[PDB]
């Protein structure tokens, strides 16, 4: 996350971190229930685990928990060149025990989310990713309010195709954006003090560059798919 | 602005229009209150809520 601020105690409880064999985070995820994590398909390229309840990777809090993955469920239509269908669901071997800093985000219904959540002024993105395009990853969990961006404007600004499975958020010139390592993480939208999953951190031409926005997987197009994945 | 377009039809969460009438509903883990508008958590750590303890 470039800019924004730290997630304070209890503020980003649905954040998950995918960790490699060296205990280093390489991507984010969103807690959907005690058994399931939502992430980006592109993040799945070999052996990894999922950490939850962490806000500071350099200190033992007492809320942290590592979980092993039982099944990786990647969208079969995912394409590496365009990043279309950039979505995956993970089933964990053991259930997550909810507590301070560990809770799920709500899945919304499609029509309501598209007319009411996605028409709000802003969404919130979060992660342990780089704090500037060519810096190191953050040891602190960060969050950032990102405005929804008009779809036509986004298509005009982009050098690469924006499919029906993607949407744009962020700023034209201001120095705030998601970045490397944030991929697969949560984009949530607040409504009457309840936070609903609206996106998955996917890609961008650098981080916070002028005339460029953040591209996110459009969760509302995948709600039936997510529901199927969470039953089998 | 009518029904669900007018302040979310007074619903806490999901608003649906059926036969010129507002129908409210809630995310999994919440139950619709007696007034048919508010959403009440069924158990501890409901979805979408920042944690306080
Ligand atoms: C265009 C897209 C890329 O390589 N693609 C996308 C589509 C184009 N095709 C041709 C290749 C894949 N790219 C270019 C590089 C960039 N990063 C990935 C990387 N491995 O360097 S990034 O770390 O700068 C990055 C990643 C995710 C982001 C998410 C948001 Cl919301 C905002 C900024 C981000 C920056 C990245 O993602
Ligand atoms: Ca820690």
């Amino acid at each position: 996350i470039v800019g924004g601020q730290e997630c304070k105690d209890g503020e980003c409880p649905w954040q998950a971190l995918l960790i490699n064999e060296e205990n280093e985070g390489f991507c984010g995820g969103t807690i959907l229930s005690e058994f399931y994590i939502l992430t980006a398909a592109h993040c799945l390229y070999k052996r990894f685990k999922v950490r939850v309840g962490d806000r500071n990777t350099e200190q033992e809090e007492g809320g942290e928990a590592v979980h092993e993955v039982e099944v990786v469920i990647k969208h079969n239509r995912f394409t590496k060149e365009t990043y279309d269908f950039d979505i995956a669901v993970l089933r964990l071997k053991t259930p997550i025990t909810f507590r301070m800093n560990v809770a799920p985000a709500c899945l919304p219904e499609r029509d309501w989310a598209e007319s009411t959540l996605m028409t709000q002024k802003t969404g919130i993105v979060s992660g342990f990713g780089r704090t500037h395009e060519k810096g190191r990853q953050s040891t602190r969990l960060k969050m950032l309010e990102v405005p929804y961006v008009d779809r036509n404007s986004c298509k005009l600004s982009s050098s690469f195709i924006i499919t029906q499975n993607m949407f744009c958020a962020g700023y034209d010139t201001k120095q705030e954006d998601a970045c490397q390592g944030d991929s697969g993480g949560p984009h949530v939208t607040r409504f009457k003090d309840t936070y609903f999953v609206t996106g998955i951190v996917s890609w961008g031409e650098g981080c916070a560059r002028k005339g460029k926005y953040g591209i996110y997987t459009k969760v509302t197009a995948f709600l039936k798919w997510i529901d199927r994945s969470m039953k089998t | 602005r009518k029904l669900c377009s007018l302040d979310n039809g007074d619903c806490d969460q999901f608003c649906h229009e059926e036969q010129n009438s507002v129908v409210c509903s809630c995310a999994r883990g919440y139950t619709l209150a007696d007034n048919g508008k508010a959403c009440i958590p069924t158990g501890p750590y409901p979805c979408g809520k920042q944690t306080l303890e």
